[PDB]
């Protein structure tokens, strides 16, 4: 009726090398039973699984609000720099994999 | 989506039938019961384990995953005669739109205290004419019944069991020419393989 | 809990007539994806349920065209427009929107033909079972059309219910007519207490009773 895939957020994130860099993951889950995933893209325009929820530098918090989750990078360096995105796997109802649409770190040099 | 074959247990013990296929489907569980209403117990994740149940199946069923020999189980816990049923397994895709594709065969499950009891076997007797036989109080399921051997099967009725006392009673019907019988023999010959026991009975006027 | 309701049990057809079996929701099953997740199975005996219609209306491939599914909001409708002997059996919709999913109680499909009489026949216990010290009477009702009848004992007149217990054939190949065995069983003692013995089927074909009997 009003439907939302998982959100990833900024769509661009720039920050300089060395400090810690935090994306925004939303899911509103209608069941419990579901895990929420952080990916980035190999080369190869495909999916490596960086961190997930629940679980050394790619960490994933869960906020209090039942919605919203914080996917960070803990003092980034440059080959940081890629494509992420999160994705939620949910078993029922439907049991479905549903990714977001990808975001950009930047990691500038210092 | 091959099961475990048949199961025959004691009310409160438990048992734990298995479905075979790996990584890339939902598994379900789902009881169809000897009123062939058919409820949904559960779904397990094949590469997480992660699992989500109907509330009225919780503490009755659980489900578990082995993934190295790509085989999922449901144990049912402090068994009762509810419990029996046909315990199918099936699978979901991810991301399709539909549900259950592939089934397993089923799993027969029967709980009793009943044992192996041989059935009692009664004539039936009295333009065509109606002959029976009668067969009571037998555990467990199935018995096999004929007429002269095989070669009377037009004009047969044979009843499913029913249950009372914990135990299996049916019926058979057989209907014949005026001008056959008592003329000519008519016999029921029963057979219940769990006991060994095979009976045959003519139908004496 | 969404409890799937379907009218009705059961939908007697001519191959090729047109019968149509509908499923009723207590609530909407509208995912959270905006799709409708609710089924059609189709269950021959002795085997498992075979997908038909997903969604709402979209056929299975290698589904026949002739079935099509169709509802929405509360409201879904399984439509047969040629119904064959591989469509005889037990439909049972479903919705996989809502946990607990849950189905439908089932419409079985049946063949209908003409209209006919059961054939009754009513047997005293055999002496074999006296010696036992129980005492079972057995009545058959045999091929009729529709499945529905009822049957009713009475002991000297006055009705009775304790001890029946009775089984149905499914519709046979041949005549595809219906069969009953209604089975009343006492104790030798109980038995030897009473004297008229009598079963009655009271079928569509009958404005009134068909009566058996007999005196120990
Ligand atoms: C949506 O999910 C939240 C959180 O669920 C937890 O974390 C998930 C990733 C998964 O691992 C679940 O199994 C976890 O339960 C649910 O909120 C929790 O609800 C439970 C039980 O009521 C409660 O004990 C926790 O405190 C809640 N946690 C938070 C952060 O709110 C929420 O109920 C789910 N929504 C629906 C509709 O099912
Ligand atoms: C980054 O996060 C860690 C803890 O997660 C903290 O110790 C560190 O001080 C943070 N750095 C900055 C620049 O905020
Ligand atoms: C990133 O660069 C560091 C050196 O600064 C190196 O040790 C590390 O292996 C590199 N990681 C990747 C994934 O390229």
């Amino acid at each position: 009726i009003q439907w939302n895939p998982p959100t990833f957020s900024p769509a661009l994130l720039v920050v300089t090398e060395g400090d810690n860099a935090t994306f925004t993951c939303s899911f509103s889950n209608t069941s419990e039973s579901f895990v929420l995933n952080w990916y980035r893209m190999s080369p190869s325009n495909q999916t490596d699984k960086l961190a997930a929820f629940p679980e050394c530098r790619f960490r994933v918090t869960q906020l209090p609000n039942g919605r919203d989750f914080h996917m960070s990078v803990v003092r980034a360096r440059r080959n940081d720099s890629g494509t992420y995105l999160c994705g939620a796997i949910s078993l029922a109802p439907k049991a479905q994999i549903k990714e977001s649409l990808r975001a950009e770190l930047r990691v500038t040099e210092r | 989506l091959q099961q475990s074959g048949p199961e025959l247990v004691r009310p409160g013990v438990s048992v734990k039938i298995s479905c075979k296929g790996f990584t890339d489907y939902a598994l379900h569980w789902v009881r169809q019961s000897h009123v062939k209403s058919l409820e949904w117990i559960g779904v397990i994740s094949s590469y997480n384990g992660i699992t989500n149940y109907n509330q009225r199946f919780k503490g009755k069923a659980t489900m578990t995953v082995d993934k190295s020999s790509s085989t999922a189980y449901l144990e049912l816990a402090r068994l009762t005669s509810e419990d029996s049923a046909i315990y199918y397994c099936s699978r979901e895709e991810w991301d399709v739109f539909y549900y259950f594709d592939y089934w397993g065969q089923g799993t027969t499950l029967t709980v009793s205290s009943a044992k192996t009891t041989p059935p009692s076997v009664y004539p039936l007797a009295p333009s065509m004419v109606t002959l029976g036989c009668l067969v009571k109080g037998y555990f467990p399921e199935p018995v096999t019944v004929t007429w002269n051997s095989g070669s009377l099967s037009s004009g047969v009725h044979t009843f499913p069991a029913v249950l009372q006392s914990d135990l299996y009673t049916l019926s058979s019907s057989v209907t014949v020419p005026s001008s056959t019988w008592p003329s000519e023999t008519v016999t029921c010959n029963v057979a219940h393989p769990a006991s060994s026991t095979k009976v045959d009975k003519k139908i004496e006027t | 809990d969404i409890m799937l309701t379907q009218s009705p049990l059961s939908l007697p057809v001519s191959l090729g007539d047109q019968a149509s079996i509908s499923c009723r929701s207590s609530q909407g099953i509208v995912h959270s994806d905006g799709n409708t997740y609710l089924e059609w199975y189709l269950q021959k005996p002795g085997q498992s349920p075979k997908l038909l219609i997903y969604k709402v209306s979209n056929r299975f491939s290698g589904v026949p065209d002739r079935f099509s599914g169709s509802g929405s909001g509360t409201d879904f409708i399984l439509k047969i427009s040629r119904v064959e002997a591989e469509d005889l059996g037990v439909y049972y919709c479903f919705q996989g929107s809502h946990v607990p999913y849950t189905f439908g109680g089932g419409t079985k499909l049946e063949i209908k033909r003409a209209d006919a009489a059961p054939t009754v026949s009513i047997f005293p216990p055999s002496s074999e079972q006296l010696t036992s010290g129980g005492a079972s009477v057995v009545c058959f009702l045999n091929n009729f059309y529709p499945k529905d009848i009822n049957v009713k004992w009475k002991i000297d007149g006055s009705e009775r219910q304790n001890g029946v217990l009775n089984s149905w054939t499914d519709q046979d190949s041949k005549d595809s007519t219906y069969s009953m065995s209604s089975t009343l069983t006492l104790t030798k003692d109980e038995y030897e207490r009473h004297n008229s013995y009598t079963c009655e089927a009271t079928h569509k074909t009958s404005t009134s009773p068909i009566v058996k009997n007999f005196n120990r």
